[PDB]
């Protein structure tokens, strides 16, 4: 530094 | 191609209904995001060696925590009894990451 | 589970920051592991137009629960014996990040 950015 | 560990730090969506805890306002459903997971780096704590007075802090430590990396400020508008409008503020998390425990995010603006 | 919060031993070489002193290698305990409780962070909602505390979070860290204060004397140039202090970790546990 552990992957989500929402249509 | 390997899917990764599902228990790692990642973002989750959830819905909640916002109401004021005091005013008679019209409640409102909102989509929110949160962060949760088990960060991969182990957390550590080592003793520090002092020759001076016994240390106020005897350890050096590292610990990673699943936290918002990026987010977006959003406002919500509630309609309340007297026709008075009440605005609710929150942050919509866009992405999540693993970061150190003791690290933080300042709100105070600088001149 | 070998990945959990527990005590790990390692050698550290004690040296004075400044004085020419006869170095001392000692066996120290560190606490290291993966805490079982997931870490998380949540948005807080404010009815103010200001958001000073945007999030509510929880995180567990592998940390010393019990420790002995130990003194060590270093043989140093000029016949001096200088004294160092450190905490010998005895037990470690998984604890909330910001107490």
């Amino acid at each position: 530094x552990e992957e989500e950015e929402e249509e | 191609i390997m899917d990764s560990d599902p228990r790692r730090c990642m973002r989750h969506h959830y819905v909640d209904s916002i109401s004021h805890p005091l005013y008679k306002c019209s409640s409102k459903m909102v989509l929110l995001a949160r962060c949760e997971g088990h960060c991969s780096q182990a957390s550590r704590s080592e003793p520090l060696v002092s020759f001076s007075t016994v240390l106020k802090q005897p350890f050096r430590s590292s610990c990673h925590c699943c936290r918002p990396q990026t987010s977006k400020l959003k406002a919500l508008r509630l309609r309340c009894s007297g026709g008075m409008r009440l605005t609710a503020t929150y942050r919509y998390i866009l992405s999540c990451h693993c970061e150190e425990c003791n690290s933080g995010t300042e709100t105070s603006q600088v001149a």
